[PDB]
Parts: structure tokens; C-alpha cells; sequence
């Protein structure tokens, strides 16, 4: 029994992690063979930040303007080029610690494991989740920028995340591994804000199930429900329409438990219209919705 | 009032 | 900014951990130089589980029926030796992983990461605290056993905990690296059920210091009271009481923030006997003792 | 109802 926030052994990740400093700006950077990837705004001054043009900021910076350190070695650039809004900068040694990894993007809902870096070196690993509003609800601090979102199949590394800023509301933003952001935003301290946030579906529905596997069963209900009925209700409470195709990966997490998917969804609508009336789920007085039925699976079946 | 690039400057 | 709970980066413990078999049970063990360190109850049949004898089920073992195995690799047993309920158990090769580290004990209400293994292959990390009653509220299945909790200060990895098994009510007991358990716990299967449950006091006002650095405020008090009034309404509501060594561990908060501890003591009073009404804090419906204060300094301060 | 020892026996 037992169910957890719980992220992947970061040890094939913190083997890539180093430092990159440019100018008097330093974050963290990639290491995967012989390329560093790191985001681009290593290359602004405290200056120009508000409004800079990282093309032409970048023409007046030469290979021996980035020095990369993993630990007590120093990487030599031999080459320098820009993809969106991350740097790739080649070295003279590929990484021997270099794990299998895919770049892969993720779509609203999904998790990945956060390995949080300052000056190259890895502090500490949580959960996170692209929210419906293209957001993460982390943890960063200043020099934290170039920090990786993982996941790990079994010993390949699917790199899917890299941090570069924080929004006024607190929460953060980043692109994928190549360059392309999470949202519409931009690497520019300015006057931006992300959309209004919507609750996962399909990652409560998961987490309930999470719940009957391990004894808590007491907000389970009777009653059925269609797709269209529980959408139209899911919507009025701020919640994301549930798709065929979550209903369909909702399925090993059925079978299990026999509570059928739709079923579990007339759970919800009774959770939604009337609350948890002082009692907790999981330990939780509030639905979560950061675990996805992956994570469920990966916890709790077996 | 704004967002904040999380690199560390001087 | 934002808060997270957050494990350490388990790269230097995942060199460490091995499969242990005797027989055809299975777990995990800690290899460190030339010593692998594991429970004591894989010595143990499918059958002596009621009151098993350790000692007469150990002196009609020799070495070559304990299968250590890191990877693809087996590591011949040279000599082995029970010490409090785990096993330590030399081999014939010193691990050319090992970090430097220290066997440490800790105390009620510290924290420590947990990298839950099956077979001697790392599954996942997760943070955990040590309840006033001993045990811990992690995520364990079978093959568990063998998993450690650790902190990582600099780079000395300071073992504390070892998991065992788990009780009726579902938490997770164990011992530390010493084979001393956590609390009035027995490796054998029999009904147990631990102490009373108290409320981490310290950590919620850590909790609830992490809370006015990132914005929260609605819980605040003015005025301010004392460790005498406080510990009176403290333990009204099932809370350890407030030493002043406690107040002194919160400096570095009671320093970023502006607020005494004491001030802060007040507005834990008024959430205790009013709740939240209906509102959050970072995200949490119920307070939470489960980050001590240097967790919070730690994602908090830079 | 009694505590279970989490080794993988068999």
C-alpha cells in the first residue's frame, strides 16, 4: 500500500547537468554528448532584458565568451548556434555519463520528473505538470534557469522541459529541448500573463483510482453518467472536458478495479456539486490532479 | 509586476 | 519562488544499492567500500514469519547462501554478520561507487529522501518524515525492504533509515543503518500498531513561514503571544510543544520575513480554532508538518 | 490485520 508524489532516480540526468556562464549571467546547462543546450538569456546583460534581440546579442559573442564546467573539468566551445530560445553550444569531450534520451514535447497533463540546479549543480527533484494554461507549478530561484524536466522510460531519459522564467503569479514557464516554449510566451521581463488554469480530468479521475487500490473507497457513488452529461458538468466546475482517448488509457486502471470509467466519473460529479464535507482523501482535503494514470500504474498495480 | 528570467546576473 | 516538496538528487545513492537473495527470498541491500548492508528477514522462509529466531535461522547459514548481486554482476560473500535487525555482509569487492557518508539517527519530525528500490534497482525518490510515533508515511510493496532514506549535506550522504515492513494501518516502519528501529517495532509479523499520532509543530510554522514569503498573507496576526500561552493552546489541538530551541531554528525566517515566531504562533492560534474557510495555502486545505525548517530556508532563501 | 514484512518471498 502507499501512494506518493514520487519522481524518477535523477541520477542519469545529474550526470548531464553543468554549469555555463556567459559574461556575468550564469545558469545551468545540458550535457548530451558533445553538445551543451542551455537557455538563450545566458547571453543578456541585467541591461538588456526587458527588450533584447538575442540574434543581435548573440553575433557580438564568440566561442570563448561561454565557459561550461562540469565539475572539476572545463569544456572548451569549438561552436556556437541558436534554435529558438536555447543555445547550443559544442565541446571538445563528449559526455562519458551521456544516458540514452529522445526530445520529446508533452501536452497539458502530463508529469515529468523536475531536477532543480544552481551553478551546474543538481539541489533537489519534485513532480510537476504542464497545466492546461502551458504553466508549471514549481520550485526555481534565481539561477535556477536551465534546469531539466525528464522522464525515464526504463534507461532512456526523455527530455521534455528546460526552466527559463517565472511569471508574476508565481508559477513558471519553459520550452522543450528545442527552444520551443510552453505557451505563449516569451524570454522578456515583461508584462505577461499566462490564461486562466483549468483542473486535469483525467489525472483526478486517476488519482481516485489511486485511492481504491489502496482501501479509500467512501466517495464512490451508485449512479452512471454519459461523456456528454459529465463534460457539460465538468465544465461548469472549471474542469477539462474528458476526451475517448483518456477514457481509453483510463482503461488498465478500470480493469483493476471493476469501477467502470464512466462510473467513476458519477463519483466526481457528486464530489464536485457537494465537497469532500471534512474528510480526505489519500490524505488530501482537496481533488489533486497532478498524477497521471501512468503514475498510478507505475505505483500502485504491480 | 512582470515575469523574472531566472539566469544569475550582476 | 513557489514551494514544493522536494528530495534530494538520489544520483549518488542509485550507485549504491544491490539485490540480496537467500534462498528465494528477495530485497535489496546498501553496498558502501566492502560491506552491503540489508534486513535481517531475508534469512527468513515464507514460513517463520509469526516469531522468527534470527539467530538459529542465521548460524545454519554460510556464505554462499546469501546471492548479492549489483546488476548483471554477483559479489562473493567472504564473511557475514547480524547487527540489530540487519545484516551486513562483506564481499570480496569494495564498490567503485561509493560516495563519502555517514550512519546517521534522527529525530522525530526530520526529513529524508527515499529511493524505494525492487530487486536492487532504483523505482523512484520521494521526501519523507519521521512521525512522532517512528514511523513514516511512504509508498512500499513487496521487495521493498532494503530501500534507504537519506539526506545529502554537501557531498556526504548521511543514511538514517532503512525500510522494514509495513504495519496494519498501512504506515511504513523500519530502522536506521545500525539495524535499531524506529520506534516499539519487531521484525515479525504479528498485530502492531504504533504510537499515538502528534502534529510536527515546528514544521507548520516553517510550513506557514514558506507561505508569507510567497504571498500568502490572509493568516497573519498583529498581536503576539508567547511560549507559554501557545504550548497551552498547542497541545489542545494534538501539536508537540514549542521548545525554544524550535524558536531558534526558525531564526533564518523570522529573519527574511519580519514576523516573530511568537507573531507567527498567534496566526497558527486563529487557523487552529477557526480553519481556513474555505481557503488555501500553497495549495493545501490542511496544514502541513511534513517540512521541517530547513526545507524551507533550503527552497526559500537563495 | 498483522504486519506484513516487505521482502519478496516465494
Amino acid at each position: 500500500s502507499g501512494f506518493r508524489k514520487m519522481a524518477f532516480p535523477s541520477g542519469k540526468v545529474e550526470g548531464c547537468m553543468v554549469q555555463v556562464t556567459c559574461g556575468t549571467t550564469t545558469l545551468n546547462g545540458l550535457w548530451l554528448d558533445d553538445v551543451v543546450y542551455c537557455p538563450r538569456h545566458v547571453i543578456c546583460t541585467s541591461e538588456d532584458m526587458l527588450n533584447p534581440n538575442y540574434e543581435d546579442l548573440l553575433i557580438r559573442k564568440s566561442n570563448h565568451n561561454f565557459l561550461v564546467q562540469a565539475g572539476n573539468v572545463q569544456l572548451r566551445v569549438i561552436g556556437h548556434s541558436m534554435q529558438n530560445c536555447v543555445l547550443k553550444l559544442k565541446v571538445d569531450t563528449a559526455n562519458p555519463k551521456t544516458p540514452k534520451y529522445k526530445f520529446v514535447r508533452i501536452q497539458p497533463g502530463q508529469t515529468f520528473s523536475v531536477l532543480a540546479c544552481y551553478n551546474g549543480s543538481p539541489s533537489g527533484v519534485y513532480q510537476c505538470a504542464m497545466r492546461p494554461n502551458f504553466t508549471i507549478k514549481g520550485s526555481f530561484l534565481n539561477g535556477s534557469a536551465g534546469s531539466v524536466g525528464f522522464n525515464i522510460d526504463y534507461d532512456c531519459v526523455s527530455f521534455c522541459y528546460m526552466h527559463h522564467m517565472e511569471l508574476p503569479t508565481g508559477v513558471h514557464a519553459g520550452t522543450d529541448l528545442e527552444g520551443n516554449f510552453y505557451g505563449p510566451f516569451v524570454d522578456r521581463q515583461t508584462a505577461q500573463a499566462a490564461g486562466t488554469d483549468t483542473t486535469i480530468t483525467v489525472n483526478v479521475l486517476a488519482w481516485l483510482y489511486a485511492a481504491v487500490i489502496n482501501g479509500d473507497r467512501w466517495f464512490l457513488n451508485r449512479f452512471t453518467t454519459t461523456l456528454n452529461d459529465f463534460n457539460l458538468v465538468a465544465m461548469k466546475y472549471n474542469y477539462e472536458p474528458l476526451t475517448q482517448d483518456h477514457v481509453d488509457i483510463l482503461g488498465p486502471l478500470s480493469a483493476q478495479t471493476g469501477i467502470a470509467v464512466l462510473d467513476m466519473c458519477a463519483s466526481l460529479k457528486e464530489l464536485l456539486q457537494n465537497g469532500m464535507n471534512g474528510r480526505t482523501i489519500l490524505g488530501s482535503a482537496l481533488l489533486e490532479d497532478e498524477f497521471t494514470p501512468f503514475d498510478v500504474v507505475r505505483q500502485c498495480s504491480g | 509586476t512582470s515575469v523574472k528570467l531566472q539566469a544569475e546576473f550582476r
